[PDB]
């Protein structure tokens, strides 16, 4: 009856902490000094310890998540990283005078310009191939004399031709004294408590593609595909999409490109776009008609779970923005492609012929907000050709003063952060409290 | 029988206080600016940190050594009024933590006044002759 | 009779074991973005990790006070079958750390269980009245 | 009666050896490459080095729990004459100190060695039946 206090050392008690995680990567022997894994990440053990915890019920908020905060912070990091001791291309601003690559009635024109050399008195004319959305006029009146579309803002720098920008499975880990906890719910929305939660040390293989509208290369969803979003009454939060079968496009350059090396000073090596050699054909992707269509449907059949069990949903072209978030933008082989997702977003529902997406190609891109730094993609020499495996869409309504009649969704990608909460949903940091008293019946001996 | 890290945190305070050595072990274990190894030299102090928190506490309540250690503080009624086999045989260390959150800092004040700070005199003052 | 740091290390187990303080000693003692500091920063984060990874096992083995601690594990015969004369009067630590490196894990695990979490519930209940 | 932290530094031994629980207690309690960061890193490792480097010597001295510790090692004539009366009713832990340091190395390698060196030993053999 007479109760004491006692001291446990070691109790099963956790609280919601945000700490400094890790990267992890397996070992890949391998052409190397890819951004992501750098020189050194941590070598990710042979066996993964998943422990389920039974009886566990936690709560759950990818959108109050700091594991995202994070990520979003390490790929800037390695960015800048990766192309400090690259060559920079300030000189690069000279004013070109451009003409047109000999056909009657074009997205890349030929430019001659006066550049420097290895040494400082001589200086060189070399003629090179740019992208029109690569350069600007600068006359507006017009003539024919351009330059650089970073030339009048932001500094550039050329991306080393030695790394690679392919994404590879990330692992995240926690700290000694923390513990990630992940949510196994097949039906687990944004927030919410999770009834199947077991404990990692270190989160799956992640793989940082950065997208715009499609998500390329993700994971996809077990059962029927989900619908996560931050307030689904709200149309100013972006809609995260996740499927269930994936969807397949594949996407081309037939352009012929050579790789043209000029040198503009000691050890700086600058590489421009010599001549195609063959055809001139404009990049695209290529969707399965009957596979989009199929998704596409059982993506309205979820949505209708929030808006009505009978309502008409409607897809359209993004109609706000430029550049980027009006098209599909992603890195494939070194170029970066920007594809117009017309095509897809393009029916109206109510109660083997595949869909081609046309795609533009640039070379000097600002990608996650940055003002002040640009990259110059330098050009890669040949064909590419990569098959990626669509699982996920940004989509984002209109709103407005409808009576909930009728409803639209139009793609979008206004935060890059969406990418990472995709593949962060289901896990969660929390520090590890190992003191904990409670009363018994024991009193310590005085002896 | 051994679950894991953590495998005893939905079972009752019984059966979870029988495994306190699990938690115990995870607890503690040209230019190197990388943002890697900043990140984990940071990480490497932040965790022998929170390990000697929680061992000088158990320093000033005379319980450095032990994993099960009583006192002679008397558990007030108002911190909980259930019973012990409502306690623990109905609940785990995580409800429990959370309804005795709010006298978790008034138990840890008298935890190292009530026993140490005056038991240590009077261990002076026995042994004194 | 002191020889210094490692200094038993070629001599018997039974005349090592009485030098144990030796080890104990020497075994934990305009921009500062130098190689050298980077290292003498990095060398002291790793030596007090090293040292609180010793004495964490020997929390938890119940002989965090002691060098030298008796507990209540029987030694298994197919860990060695030597007898105490081959062992503390021919072999030295280091060739009979080989010999046990195979099972020290094993050793280890048995080490937390049998005692030190068993013997803590039973002064619980054994001090419960 | 509290006076804080070194309150008793200028009292004589006997009225400061009666707060040890005061100095006890305040002993350990987008980029940060900051100057002030550095500084703060470089501090909590000062920091804990000096904590765990007094409760090494408290280990191997047997006296890991207690603020007061009595011993084995004979005090040598040699190291102070003064009586029982002159050293604690009349001298200060500053000026005691000070005349203690040419001898403090030699006493602490006897008193990790007379005793809890020897007595782990016989400690082992008084429990061997
Ligand atoms: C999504 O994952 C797919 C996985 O197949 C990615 O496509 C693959 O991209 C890699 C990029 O390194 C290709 O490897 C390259 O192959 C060419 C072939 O000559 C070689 O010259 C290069 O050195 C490099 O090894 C790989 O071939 C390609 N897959 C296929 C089937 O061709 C895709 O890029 C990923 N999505 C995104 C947005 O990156
Ligand atoms: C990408 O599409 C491929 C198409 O095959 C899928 O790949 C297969 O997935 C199963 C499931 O484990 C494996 O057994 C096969 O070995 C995979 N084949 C290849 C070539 O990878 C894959 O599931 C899709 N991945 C994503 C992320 O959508
Ligand atoms: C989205 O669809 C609209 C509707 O067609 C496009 O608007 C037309 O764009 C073409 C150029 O491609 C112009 O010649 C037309 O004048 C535009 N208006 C029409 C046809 O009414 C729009 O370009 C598409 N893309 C985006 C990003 O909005
Ligand atoms: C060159 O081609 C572009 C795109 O086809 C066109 O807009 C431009 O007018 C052409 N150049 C001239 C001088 O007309
Ligand atoms: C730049 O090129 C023009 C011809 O296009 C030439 O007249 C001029 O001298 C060149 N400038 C330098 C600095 O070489
Ligand atoms: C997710 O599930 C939880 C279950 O309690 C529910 O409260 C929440 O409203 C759900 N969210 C959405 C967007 O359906
Ligand atoms: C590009 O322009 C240069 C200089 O005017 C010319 O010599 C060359 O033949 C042109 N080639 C192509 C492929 O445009
Ligand atoms: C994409 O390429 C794969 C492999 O060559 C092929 O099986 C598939 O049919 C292609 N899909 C389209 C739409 O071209
Ligand atoms: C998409 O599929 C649905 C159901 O199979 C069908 O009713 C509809 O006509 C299809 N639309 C297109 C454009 O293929
Ligand atoms: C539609 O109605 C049926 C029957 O009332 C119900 O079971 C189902 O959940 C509803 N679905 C949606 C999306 O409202
Ligand atoms: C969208 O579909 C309608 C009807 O099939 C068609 O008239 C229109 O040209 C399509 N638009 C695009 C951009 O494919
Ligand atoms: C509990 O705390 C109250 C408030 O200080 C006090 O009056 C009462 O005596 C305490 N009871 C026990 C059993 O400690
Ligand atoms: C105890 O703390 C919790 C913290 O959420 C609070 O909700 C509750 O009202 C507190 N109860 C009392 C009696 O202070
Ligand atoms: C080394 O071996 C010699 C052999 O005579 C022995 O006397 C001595 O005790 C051993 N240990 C030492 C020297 O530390
Ligand atoms: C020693 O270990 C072996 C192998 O696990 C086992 O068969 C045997 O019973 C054990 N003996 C003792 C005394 O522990
Ligand atoms: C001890 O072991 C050694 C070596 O295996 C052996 O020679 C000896 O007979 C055993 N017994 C005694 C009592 O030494
Ligand atoms: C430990 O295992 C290795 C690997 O089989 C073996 O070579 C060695 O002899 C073993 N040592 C002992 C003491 O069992
Ligand atoms: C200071 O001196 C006074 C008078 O002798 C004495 O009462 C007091 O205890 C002393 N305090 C200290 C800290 O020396
Ligand atoms: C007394 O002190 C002297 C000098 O410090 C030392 O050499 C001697 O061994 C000591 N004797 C004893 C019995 O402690
Ligand atoms: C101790 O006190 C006595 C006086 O009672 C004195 O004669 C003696 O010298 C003192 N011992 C010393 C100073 O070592």
């Amino acid at each position: 009856e007479n109760l004491w206090v006692t001291v446990y050392y070691g109790v099963p008690v956790w609280k919601d902490a945000e700490t400094t995680l890790f990267c992890a990567s397996d070992a890949k022997a391998y052409k190397k000094h890819n951004v992501w894994a750098t020189h050194a990440c941590v070598p990710t053990d042979p066996n993964p310890q998943e422990i389920h915890l039974e009886n566990v019920t936690e709560e759950f908020n990818m959108w109050k998540n700091n594991m995202v905060e994070q990520m979003h912070t390490d790929i800037i990091s390695l960015w800048d990283q990766s192309l400090k001791p690259c060559v920079k291309l300030t000189p690069l601003c000279v004013t070109l005078q451009c003409t047109n690559v000999n056909i009657t009635d074009g997205e890349l024109k030929n430019c001659s310009f006066n550049m420097t050399t290895e040494l400082r008195d001589k200086r060189q004319k070399v003629h090179a191939l740019f992208y029109k959305l690569d350069i600007v006029p600068i006359n507006e009146n017009q003539n024919t004399s351009y330059r650089l579309i970073n030339c009048n803002t932001a500094a550039i720098t050329q991306a080393c031709p030695k790394v690679s920008f392919e994404p590879i499975p990330i692992h995240y880990c926690a700290p000694a004294g923390f513990a990630i906890l992940k949510c196994k719910d097949k039906k687990f929305n944004g927030t919410g408590p999770c009834p199947s939660v077991s404990t990692v040390q270190c989160t799956h293989g992640i793989k940082p593609v950065v997208s715009t509208q499609l998500l390329l290369n993700g994971s996809l969803a077990e059962e029927e595909v989900m619908i996560r979003s931050e307030d689904i009454r709200d149309n100013a939060k972006n809609i995260l999409v996740q499927f269930n079968t994936p969807v397949q496009i594949n996407c081309t350059r037939p352009n012929n490109n050579t790789r043209k090396s000029i040198r503009i000073g000691p050890g700086q090596w600058f590489y421009a776009t010599g001549d195609i050699i063959g055809d001139i054909r404009q990049a695209h992707c290529n969707v399965s008609k009957a596979t989009w269509n199929e998704t596409l449907g059982k993506v309205v059949k979820q949505l209708r779970k929030h808006f009505g069990n009978n309502t008409i949903i409607r897809f359209a072209n993004s109609s706000g923005g430029d550049l980027e978030v009006t098209t599909h933008s992603f890195n494939c082989g070194g170029e970066f492609f920007y594809c117009d997702t017309s095509g897809l977003f393009n029916s109206t529902w109510i109660s083997n012929d595949s869909i081609t997406l046309p795609c533009r190609i640039k070379q000097i891109i600002n990608m996650w907000q940055r003002i002040g730094q640009a990259m110059y993609a330098p050009p890669i020499q040949g064909v590419i050709r990569c098959v990626s495996n669509i699982t996920g869409l940004i989509l984002t309504r209109d709103g407005g003063s409808t009576d909930s009649t009728t409803e639209t969704f139009r793609p979008s990608g206004g935060d890059m952060r969406d990418n990472w909460r995709s593949e962060l949903y289901k896990y969660k940091v929390v520090k590890i409290e190992p003191l904990g008293v409670a009363p018994t019946r024991c009193k310590r001996r005085v002896v | 029988v051994f679950l894991g890290f953590l495998g005893a945190a939905g079972s009752t305070m019984g059966a979870a206080s029988m495994t306190l050595t699990v938690q115990a072990r995870n607890l503690l274990s040209l230019l190197k600016l990388t943002v890697w190894g900043i990140k984990q030299l940071q990480a490497r102090v932040l965790a022998v940190e929170r390990y000697l928190r929680d061992q000088q506490l158990l320093g000033i309540w005379g319980c450095s050594g032990k994993l099960i250690c009583c006192t002679n503080v008397p558990w007030n009624s108002s911190w909980s009024n259930r019973n012990l086999s409502e306690i623990w045989d109905n609940m785990t260390w995580l409800q429990w933590d959370k309804e005795i959150s709010n006298y978790t800092q008034i138990i840890y004040g008298l935890l190292e006044e009530s026993q140490n700070q005056q038991e240590k005199n009077e261990q002076d003052l026995l042994a004194l002759d």
